[PDB]
């Protein structure tokens, strides 16, 4: 009671944050007041309430929205027409987003005669007004009413939309280009021909190029409802002068649609149109069409027709692609090696290793961090179609040499492939020629490339079981515990924590152990309280006599060390071995 | 018992924090008061022992801190001694400044986070914490709390008496770091004197004193970094607060070290970034870091 | 003929003013409704015309006082130990979204986009409190009851929205709005950021003239005007003359120009002065788009957009000052920023002069006037004589302090503001 009062009085608050936490509490304030209080005398309230900030007035937006069942159901939601009508005619670009959003929310309450009484209506009131910020705002109201009116409001609606696409501010026609797709998509496909075409031709040659790049969009929205034999007489020609505008901003959304718009044309229509577009695409003069082009490659060989698909990449495709790996630009070329890989398995083992192995060599050395990143990172592809014993003549080395380049984040990728790559290799090659990597990336300089190799350890042991470890891999481990950099001494614990449950519980408690007890007298007390933390790690796989007769003592003295972060590691040590 | 849920508490603020979540203002009214009367103890100049890993100006930028920690390890495994600038420009401002004092308060003897020229009320409201911290909380309370710690920060530290480490330069008043222990930092920063020159000083070419082109604070020569260190028997003196395009930089003949760890600064600078490292063989280790992984209008 | 008759003017009440009233622009709106005047110290006056009645004819409506607000206060930034001047640079009005105005105004530093609504009903009443603000106790109500909205006298209030910040490092000298209702610009001396109108922490910076060396500076851009048509054609000034007309559609960033419009000089037809007076002051472009204006120290020239090394027509401001540049080197008076202004239908071009002069160039008729703006020797109902120079009254007899440095055109009527030293003159032409 008192509360809600303070709410209803808070609504017209001096501060900002009072007035909206009593906006976004709204609707307790309507249950409390009643369906018909609502109706009558809080409503009205809020229409003239247009005084107030961006937050203040979207969260009014939004709250209205779910309304209708607090203002007396479907039947009385006309009165929540106003505050709406008021909210979309704001200046803010998300107040009128949300209120327009919530005008759709609630246009699916109205009833066809409430429908056509008032909402429609309200669109061309919004739609014939003087602002223009009506008219942004009622461009997205007709795909929420047009299916559920007569022919006759329709052809209103129709008429009314057609006037918003023709309208002389860009707002509204960039507006209504966007909004054009999903009118597009609740007409009859005859109406669709005879308006929705001759509306679509004309905003895709609009004056502003901020209207002619949406237009992009309305073509594969629009290219899905015809049929495929009206695309290349009412469609294509729009689309082929769209892919070749002057304003590389339609061009970059043609490239960036590229895939939807070969998904919906239908494939001959790619192979025949299309396909010249790409390659003109890839060819652009403009760095970035040319990296929105490359971002699309894979993807869109990929979708390619199945009749003449490796035909027809190899004769067209393949030798801009070959031209876009040496190119001047580092987007496109960090663009292009992230999704080259993937053009492997389609054109098979043979002509991956005739034509596409050297464009990888030649982005495994490129000077950009990026190319190499992307191209590490997808390497599994062809890794998988040429197999592991055509794979190493050619790619091997770059791997090797590049497992030491400068960019920690190219070794960090080269760590995360290594157990995959090694395990097709099997323990003894492995041993001879990448075992010295993997190791040497321990020492790293880099804390991360540190915990990336001892993960890689870990998963190294777990591929080729825990002999190799006890054998090779296990006293090169300890031998970093006399380092110097004390850092280093961390990463053997580090190691030693990530291998003490994978290489077994006699080998844990008979070599590394005594390394880790040892280290506790370490003069600095970071590896003083990281061999407490590696204590509690490794505890649970010791039998209780080598824990309670060597770790118990090793780990008690810690707990009188002066600083106090070892004391505490110590302690919650000891209680959470239950050793206390 | 107190203590034990209050830590867990830290540890999870700060294991909160590292996913870029901000938190609520009762934590940081807490987190605030926690971290004072931890600093309230620590000298004017605070003596840090080896290994540490300095690290210099953040600026806010939190996925930049979380590069850093990442390249020289996490805390409190790494000991980190961060000199001034957790704020200002950053567009994270207030998770970094968070996040370093909660690892402070968390591991107060495993960080040491000195205090900058960016750490004050009057250029914390220009600068764009004021403003950000408007944006993300709604009042003027949690930025109140933070510039009021912000005072209790200490002002230099003394890397096993060797290593000189401050936010700005050397003071014409100040000779001995006994002058700087005299100091009552218990304030804002001055306008003029010999604490506003502790983190608004810049070293140059020309040798004696000069004027700052920033216009607060003095400029020291390579005589006056030789002087003060021949007197003061220490080896380096490590700073930050400036720009520098490789990350480190090293003035007045290998005398002093600008330590700038903020990469890309400006954005447009493109500038790498760097911290130090130190062992008790006491060789500097200097790694660097660069990333962090048209406009939409104009696209 | 054509009279030009005194209709208001605005100034302290005093003959002693600081500078904190010196009018450092004018700028009429779209519709010409309404004329805003932010003068130094960011204190911004809008002026909003009497509403003409469509019964009565015989008076044209004058600008009365609509709004007044301060744009910019004084800052003062600690990282390099200047202060940020609060003195307004240009004033932009946006298209009338709604009922509200929208206007960008600029410091040195920072642009603000102010929205000048109008309050004509507030709440009266509240549940616990009284309708004063005195509290209650609550133990006495027990029915809500919601505030209802009562009209009151109208309230114009103006409250900055976005605020564009932290991205020019130096001076903002000149805005413009993009023909598309979504963007803009902002030049300072080196470079140019293209500005969402809704994104305020990212600007795309589309021209760059900066020099490596900064001890080689041979041009900064002194203005940058966006196409009154074209959604990414835009011009923009520099101080060696260059004209240099960017298009957008070619590249993302805009590292060459389209166009470059400039007068190839001649060693016959300089002696001292062609680096100097050869700066643009502000370049503004035909309504129509056709054509261009750009306005140096002594000379007006109008560029036709297709011919990009001759400009179509030449005007001579004061050129009897000519013989007087030197004395105007040595008192820093020969770097001031004349503004020229177009006609509302490209048929009359006026910018300002010294000694509260502003002269008037008829493109078709040829024949230039040159009105004063004073009003201690102007009466009411009083013709004014078209004053007139000798090349009578003498070249040493110009105040060189009374300057129009400022000036603007009404839209679509006759109406025109002039904005001297202090005083701001409106002149509108009589109809009988």
């Amino acid at each position: 009671l008192y509360p809600i009062a303070v709410l209803i009085d808070e609504l017209r608050n001096e501060d900002v944050q009072l007035r909206l936490n009593s906006i976004k509490k709204l609707s307790t304030i309507a249950l409390a007041l009643g369906v018909e209080r609502t109706r009558s005398e809080l409503l009205p309230f809020l229409t003239d309430t247009i005084y107030d900030e961006d937050e203040v007035l979207l969260a009014l937006a939004e709250q209205l929205g779910t309304f209708t069942t607090l203002v007396g159901g479907p039947e009385y939601v006309h009165c929540l027409l106003p505050p709406l009508e008021s909210l979309a005619t704001v200046e803010e670009t998300v107040v009128r987003d949300k209120a327009v959003e919530s005008l759709r929310a609630i246009s699916h309450e109205h009833s066809p005669s409430d429908l056509e009484a008032h909402f429609v209506p309200l669109v061309k009131r919004l739609a014939g007004g003087d602002w223009f910020t009506s008219r942004t705002s009622a461009c997205g109201l007709f795909s929420v009413c047009y299916p559920r009116v007569s022919s006759a409001v329709k052809a209103e609606l129709r008429q009314y939309f057609r006037n918003l696409c023709s309208d002389d501010t860009p707002m509204v026609r960039r507006a209504a280009a966007s909004k054009l797709g999903e009118f597009a998509k609740v007409l009859e496909l005859d109406n669709v021909k005879s308006e929705i075409i001759p509306m679509f031709s004309n905003l895709a040659s609009d004056e502003q190029d901020s209207v002619r790049l949406l237009a992009v969009e309305a073509c594969v929205n629009i290219a899905q409802l015809l049929p495929q034999e009206d695309l290349e007489a009412l469609v294509m020609p729009t689309l082929r002068q769209a892919a070749e505008d002057k304003s590389w901003r339609v061009r970059y959304m043609v490239a960036d649609k590229f895939t939807e718009l070969q998904k919906a044309v239908g494939p001959e229509i790619t192979k025949t149109d299309l396909v010249p577009a790409f390659q003109n695409l890839m060819k652009d003069c403009e760095a970035e069409v040319r990296a929105a082009a490359s971002h699309k490659v894979k993807e869109f060989c990929e979708n390619l027709s199945a009749d003449c698909r490796e035909n027809v990449i190899m004769s067209q495709i393949l030798p801009c692609i070959k031209e876009l790996v040496s190119d001047a630009n580092q987007h496109v070329k960090s663009a292009l090696a992230s999704v080259i890989m993937g053009l492997s398995p389609i054109l098979g083992k043979d002509n991956t290793i005739e034509h596409l192995l050297p464009l990888f060599l030649a982005q495994l050395k490129d000077e950009c961090p990026e190319v190499r990143l992307n191209i590490i990172s997808n390497l599994d592809c062809v890794n998988e179609v040429i197999g592991i014993r055509q794979l190493s003549q050619s790619l091997l080395p770059a791997i090797v040499e590049l497992a030491e380049d400068a960019k920690w984040r190219v070794r960090l990728a080269i760590i995360e492939y290594m157990p995959l790559l090694a395990g097709q290799l099997g323990v003894e090659f492995f041993d001879e020629k990448l075992n010295s990597l993997c190791m040497a990336w321990l020492v790293d300089h880099v804390y991360a490339i540190r915990e990336a190799a001892t993960s890689n350890l870990k998963k190294l042991v777990e591929k080729f079981g825990k002999e190799w470890a006890h054998a090779t891999i296990i006293p090169k481990v300890l031998a970093m515990s006399g380092d110097p950099n004390y850092l280093h001494r961390m990463t053997t614990l580090f190691c030693i924590n990530v291998l003490s449950e994978v290489c077994g519980q006699d080998i844990t408690t008979k070599h590394m152990l005594p390394t880790v007890l040892r280290m506790a007298g370490d003069p600095v007390a970071n590896v003083r309280f990281n061999v407490a933390k590696s204590l509690q790690k490794i505890g649970p796989i010791l039998d209780n006599s080598t824990l309670q007769s060597e770790v118990k003592p090793i780990l008690e003295k810690l707990t009188q060390d002066q600083d106090v972060d070892v004391k505490y590691f110590a302690q919650e040590a000891l209680t959470v071995l239950s050793l206390a | 018992m107190d203590e034990k849920v209050f830590t867990k508490e830290l540890d999870q603020w700060i294991e909160q924090l590292n996913e870029c979540k901000q938190l609520s203002e009762s934590q940081v009214k807490s987190l605030c008061e926690k971290a004072k009367e931890i600093l309230t103890k620590e000298s004017n100049v605070q003596e840090v022992r080896c290994p540490v890993t300095v690290c210099g100006d953040v600026h806010g930028q939190f996925h930049d801190l979380m590069e850093l920690f990442r390249i020289g390890g996490k805390s409190p495994d790494t000991n980190y001694l961060f000199m001034g600038d957790y704020v200002d420009r950053g567009y994270y401002s207030v998770e970094t400044v968070t996040l370093l004092v909660a690892l402070k308060v968390r591991y107060r003897e495993r960080i040491t986070i000195l205090r900058g020229n960016h750490e004050s009320r009057q250029i914390t409201q220009v600068y764009g914490f004021y403003d950000e911290c408007l944006r993300k909380y709604g009042n003027a309370n949690v930025w109140k709390y933070f510039t009021d710690l912000f005072d209790y920060l200490p002002l230099t530290a003394l890397v096993d008496g060797q290593i000189f480490c401050l936010h700005g330069g050397l003071s014409p008043s100040i000779d001995t770091l006994d002058h700087i222990r005299a100091l009552d930092r218990l304030q804002e920063v001055p306008h003029e004197g010999p604490m506003c020159d502790l983190l608004w000083s810049d070293p140059d070419d020309r040798g004696g004193w000069g004027i700052s082109p920033r216009g607060a604070g003095y400029t020291f020569g390579q005589d006056i970094s030789e002087t003060f260190n021949h007197a003061n028997g220490l080896t380096l003196v490590s700073r930050a607060h400036q720009l520098v395009m490789e990350g480190y930089n090293w003035c007045h003949d290998r005398n002093v070290v600008t330590i700038f760890s903020a990469p890309n600064y400006c954005y447009r600078c493109g500038n790498q970034a760097a911290i130090m490292e130190l062992d008790d063989t006491l060789k500097y280790s200097f790694l660097q870091f660069d990333p962090a992984p048209t406009p939409d209008y104009f696209l | 003929d054509i009279q030009w008759c005194f209709s208001q003017v605005k100034g302290a009440v005093d003959d002693d003013v600081a500078e904190a009233d010196i009018i450092s622009t004018v700028e009429f709106n779209h519709s010409g409704e309404l004329l805003a005047t932010g003068d130094k110290g960011g204190r911004v006056v809008i002026f909003q015309q009497e509403q003409e009645n469509k019964i009565q004819s015989h008076s044209r409506g004058e600008y009365n006082v609509y709004s007044t607000f301060q744009s910019h206060e004084p800052e003062f930034d600690y990282l390099k130990s200047l202060e940020i001047e609060e003195k307004i640079n240009k004033i932009r009005w946006l298209p009338q979204k709604n009922a509200a105005q929208f206007l960008l105004s600029t410091n040195d530093k920072t642009i603000k986009l102010w929205k000048i609504s109008e309050r004509d009903k507030r709440p009266e009443g509240y549940n616990l409190k009284e309708e004063d603000g005195r509290y209650r106790d609550p133990t006495t109500v027990t029915t809500l009851r919601v505030p209802v909205f009562r009209p009151m006298d109208l309230m114009v209030e103006a409250s900055p929205r976005r605020i564009f910040a932290n991205a020019h490092t130096y001076h903002i000298n000149s805005i413009s709005i993009n023909s598309d209702y979504e963007t803009y610009l902002s030049a300072d001396d080196l470079r140019i950021n293209l500005w969402h109108l809704e994104i305020t922490d990212r600007s795309f910076n589309i021209v760059d003239i900066k020099p490596a060396n900064m001890e080689e500076l041979t041009e900064v851009i002194t203005a940058a005007e966006f196409h009154p048509n074209s959604c990414n054609t835009f011009v923009y000034s520099s101080s060696k003359g260059t004209i240099r007309l960017c298009d957008m559609r070619a590249s993302a960033l805009c590292d060459r120009h389209s166009k470059l419009f400039e007068e190839p000089e001649d060693p016959s037809n300089r002696s001292f002065f062609s680096e100097i007076i050869s700066s643009i002051s502000d370049v503004k472009f035909s309504h129509s788009g056709r054509y261009m204006m750009t306005r140096d120290y002594l000379s007006v020239k109008i560029w036709d957009l297709n011919m990009e090394n001759r400009p179509v027509e030449t005007y001579q401001v004061h050129e009897y000052l000519r013989s007087k540049l030197c004395s105007l080197y040595e008192n820093d008076c020969i770097f001031d920023k004349f503004e020229c202004c177009w006609n509302g239908s490209d048929s009359v071009v006026m910018t300002g002069s010294y000694n509260n002069f502003f002269r008037m160039f008829d493109r078709n008729t040829k024949r230039d006037i040159t009105l004063e703006a004073s009003r201690e020797n102007n009466k009411p109902r009083t013709v004014l004589k078209p004053r007139k120079v000798c090349a009578e009254i003498s070249v040493d007899s110009l105040d060189f302090n009374k300057k129009i440095l400022h000036t603007a055109w009404h839209p679509k009527e006759n109406i025109i503001a002039v904005a001297t030293t202090n005083n701001l003159y409106i002149f509108q032409d009589k109809v009988n």
